[PDB]
RNA sequence: CAAGACGGACCAGAGCGAAAGCAUUUGCCAAGAAUGUUUUCAUUAAUCAAGAACGAAAGUCGGAGGUUCGAAGACGAUACCGUCGUAGUUCCGACCAUAAACGAUGCCGACCGGCGAUGCGGCGGCGUUAUUCCCAUGACCCGCCGGGCAGCUUCCGGGAAACCAAAGUCUUUGGGUUCCGGGGGGAGUAUGGUUGCAAAGCUGAAACUUAAAGGAAUUGACGGAAGGGCACCACCAGG
């Protein structure tokens, strides 16, 4: 209190804050490569997806929508981007 | 009259102690519930209406019903305490406790004690108004 | 497990040659059985096992056998907790913790303070940050 | 002017053969004077007996209501009519910071005994729980109610009253509900608190002989 | 042999444990009865033993424990052991007039009074003992004393101010 | 206690009261 | 056995709803807040005159049912109380539009101390449980974020003070906007208008009369009242 650099907050405090209440607002989500166990293709999937993303070659269910982050099925691998 | 049962074994009657807010009914009957041995209430013993629901009247009525069952052969009794229930008070008062104490002194052995006061799911209105009480 | 009037004189403590001891408090019996000295009781026979409860501090790791104390000795916080102990004749002691996370958690331990006997004991054991009735008051 | 109790007599009433205590008591009956038959007074006699008066080492809060319809000359025969729990057990079982879940079914047995089954269940506090209250959400209450309804239905619909009441003496249905509803919300002490004789078929003699051995 | 069980609610387990000594001693030395408390069923069971004295006092012993379950101190329930003309009367506050919410709480506070003072006064007026639960109220005393305490309690929940009930109950005790 | 109050009301107070009223050579 | 009633305990510093209000199970119907969102549109918004919808209880018109309770009323005692009991309390369809309908406290927006409890949603994590459950999931445990109901604490500041984290950011006085008060009575009265089957609801004076009316807390007298002590100028037993 009464002495804190509002221009340079600590990064853990910026990650702690609400996504709109940061100094420059930014999303908490990400895009990710998903590799189906029955194949080896790459699918670009939003972390907070609301639709059932299907495999382009296997036509299998990749993620299940939830209230928050999407639930990937068991057996498929994922890797974050950027 | 000595219901063909040896010495050690005993017959169980059941006693309904209706401890109302006007008197106490001590009602002894067979284990089924239909055939009743004797029913002596508080007003059969005392003379006034001040003490119909007194502990002394319940004590004397319990002595009377205990003597009546002892001249028949019933020594063991189950107990069903029972307030007036329904919309009214739902706890057996001092009359029921007096009757239990008197039946304990008389030589009667107590079986199972259970409250059988009628609790509603949720009943109609009570005899009081929006404001009224006892006193 | 039944309690008869014939057992009231029997129930004094945990009941199991020339010189003995008539010690009662667990501290002296503990140090005597640690030294191997044979301790006696109000009854004729001696003591083989002695088990009781002590207070252990989880802040500065110091134990106290005083069952009525509430503050610690070295650190001085209100931080003592019940830990059981048992000793034998051979000089062997074993002392039991509890692996229950209910005892060690800082739930009701932080609250804002106002600016500056045994009755009403269960009211203090409630945490202040909780629902009390709207028309009742804590002092 | 004359004592009525000299004309009365005594009938000895005993439980069916599955209970290790044989005699359950004595009953006062009036004698036949031609106008009415003494056996007609025993066609519907309802008895309340606790289970601790019927077994030695078992619990006491459970009680059974028995219907009596037969007599054969100083030998009285009873039949099942229902059950209940002791009022003090129910009153002590309803605690405060927990949820009470009730269910009921109307089910038919293998021999026409149409029964009404009631169940009451309470939620557990965990062995490391620090929150004062342990409430089940409404959907979880619905799954618990559906699960216990279907379990009691599948346990009594295709089953006969012998093994039904031999489940009722130790309340194995309660153990089944406690084991099966654990994956939703941990239940505390579930009981079949009431069995009601809804519908009774035509009476036959050999089956009560199998009740009494 | 006779037996009798008394349930223990969860709010009464710690008081029962803390002064258990002065609870089991006056039964085993005076009435010669044999007691225990099981934790699986949470029940205090009393049964008669061989060295029983005055068997037609077992019920009294049960009343002892029963009073301590209702919130009475062990001294008053030991008085229930000693005196024979002592009874227990229980009723709810809503059991005589429907009060909902804050009205019920204000009725409770009127029975209690500031510092419990009003309630305490009634005790010394009537030579009774009153413990009132969340909505329940229990009175321990002789019959006419119960009637006087019930009169004062019913008048306080009518809405009569505590001052008038205080003065009238002192005047009635004078008579 | 309750029984102490009942017995104190059942008995009569007594005990201390100093009432001051009223050779060699 | 039947009839109508009502859904106890669970039931809370709880939840939902615009408010009035809402608690037995299951099924159907359409709404809804919060959350999550690297979706879409691109200023579509805030407030209310006129106007419209709902609005506890009682009450009024018509149908059905009347279990309990019960205005008026009939008896008995002493405005209080008891017995009996009509309208009503209940359902359906229209009127009524009034409450201490309360936080006695407009709505939207910004800033301004702390704590940890709780309801919901999301996220992260050692770990324990479905008899060392063989990965996940429900139940707990720790921590964070968002909108909530609601507490405790504070010389933030404000206030007549009680007190308020708003009733603060007010003589250092201006974010936007609606309703509304001007000493006490006459008096929410008369009259006029309007709505209503009616009861009544909405709007609403003046003549006249008066130096007060009222708010906040604090005690101090105030006949007195409850405990004790003492006294043969008080008493018992007496002379
Ligand atoms: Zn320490």
């Amino acid at each position: 209190p009464l002495a804190k650099d509002l221009l340079h907050p600590s990064p853990e405090e910026e990650k702690r804050k609400h996504k709109k209440k940061r100094l420059v607002q930014s999303p908490n989500s990400y895009f990710m490569d998903v590799k189906c166990p029955g194949c080896y293709k790459i699918t670009t999937v939003f972390s907070h997806a609301q639709t059932v993303v299907l495999c382009v070659g296997c036509s299998t269910v990749l993620c299940q929508p939830t209230g928050g982050k999407a639930r990937l099925t068991e057996g498929c691998s994922f890797r974050r981007k950027q | 009259l000595g219901p063909q049962v040896a010495e050690g074994e005993n017959v169980f009657g059941v006693c309904h102690i209706f401890a109302s807010f006007n008197d106490t009914f001590v009602h002894v009957t067979d284990l089924s519930g239909k055939e009743t041995i004797c029913r002596v209430t508080g007003g059969m013993k005392v003379k006034a209406d001040r003490d119909e629901s007194s502990p002394y009247a319940a004590m004397l009525a319990a002595q009377d019903v205990a003597q009546r069952c002892k001249e028949l052969g019933i020594t063991a009794l189950h107990i069903k305490l029972r307030a007036t229930g329904g919309n009214r008070t739902k706890t057996p008062g001092p009359g029921a406790q007096s009757a239990l104490r008197a039946l304990a002194r008389s030589g009667m052995k107590i079986g199972r004690i259970e409250d059988v006061t009628p609790i509603p799911s949720d009943s109609t209105r009570r005899k009081g108004g929006r404001r009224g009480r006892r006193l | 497990g039944w309690i008869t009037p014939s057992n009231i004189k029997q129930i004094q403590q945990e009941l199991e040659v020339r010189v003995g001891c008539l010690t009662t408090d667990f501290a002296m019996q503990n140090v005597l059985l640690q030294m191997g000295l044979h301790v006696l009781a109000v009854n004729g026979m001696l003591i083989r096992e002695a088990r009781s409860y002590i207070l252990r501090c989880h802040g500065c790791f110091k134990t106290t056998s005083d069952m009525s104390r509430v503050f610690c000795s070295h650190c001085g916080n209100k931080t003592l907790k019940k830990v059981s102990v048992t000793v034998s004749d051979d000089g062997t002691l074993h002392m039991h913790f509890s692996r229950n996370p209910k005892v060690l958690n800082p739930r009701g331990l932080r609250y804002s303070l106002p600016t500056p006997s045994t009755l009403g004991a269960g009211r203090r054991r409630l945490n202040p940050n909780a629902s009390r009735k709207k028309f009742v008051k804590k002092r | 002017v004359v004592d009525p109790f000299s004309k009365k007599d005594w009938y000895d009433v005993k439980a069916p053969a599955m209970f290790n205590i044989r005699n359950i008591g004595k009953t006062l009956v009036t004698r036949t004077q031609g106008t009415k038959i003494a056996s007609d007074g025993l066609k519907g006699r309802v008895f309340e007996v606790s289970l601790a008066d019927l077994q030695n080492d078992e619990v006491a809060f459970r009680k059974f209501k028995l219907i009596t319809e037969d007599v054969q000359g100083k030998n009285c025969l009873t039949n099942f009519h229902g059950m209940d729990l002791t009022r003090d057990k129910m009153c002590s079982m309803v605690k405060k910071w927990q949820t009470m879940i009730e269910a009921h079914v109307d089910v038919k047995t293998t021999d026409g005994y149409l029964l009404r089954l009631f169940c009451v269940g309470f939620t557990k506090k965990r062995n490391n729980q620090i929150r004062k209250t342990s409430y089940a959400q409404h959907q979880q209450v619905r799954q618990i109610r559906k699960k216990m309804m279907e379990i009691m239905t599948r346990e009594v619909q295709t089953n006969d009253l012998k093994e039904v009441v031999n489940k009722l003496i130790p309340d194995s249905i309660g153990k089944d509900i406690e084991k099966a509803c654990q994956s939703i919300y941990p239940l505390h002490d579930v009981f079949v608190r009431k069995v009601k004789m809804l519908k009774k078929p035509k009476f036959e003699l050999g089956k009560l002989m199998e009740l009494h051995g | 042999e006779e037996t009798r069980k008394i349930p223990v609610p969860a709010n009464r387990y710690t008081p029962l444990k803390e002064n258990w000594m002065k609870i089991f001693t006056p039964i085993v030395e005076h009435l010669g009865l044999q007691i225990r408390f099981n934790l699986k069923s949470r029940n205090v069971e009393i049964r008669t033993c061989k060295e029983t004295k005055d068997v037609s006092a077992l019920t009294k012993a049960a009343d002892f424990v029963k009073a301590f379950i209702l919130g009475f101190q062990v001294e008053d329930a030991l008085a229930l052991i000693r005196l024979d003309d002592l009874f227990l009367e229980s009723f709810e506050i809503t059991d005589v007039k429907p009060l909902k919410g804050d009205h019920l709480s204000r009725a409770i506070g009127r029975i209690a009074g500031k510092g419990g003072k009003t309630k305490f006064t009634i005790e010394n007026v009537t030579r009774t003992r009153i413990v009132l639960a969340d909505v329940k109220v229990h009175i321990l005393g002789s019959f006419q004393n119960i009637k006087m305490a019930r009169t004062a309690i019913c008048n306080l929940i009518l809405g009569n101010p505590p001052s008038k009930v205080y003065g009238n109950i002192r005047a009635v005790a004078s008579r | 206690p309750l029984a102490d109050q009942i017995l104190a009301g059942n008995a009569v107070r007594a005990g201390v009261r100093e009432k001051r009223r009223g050779e060699e050579y």
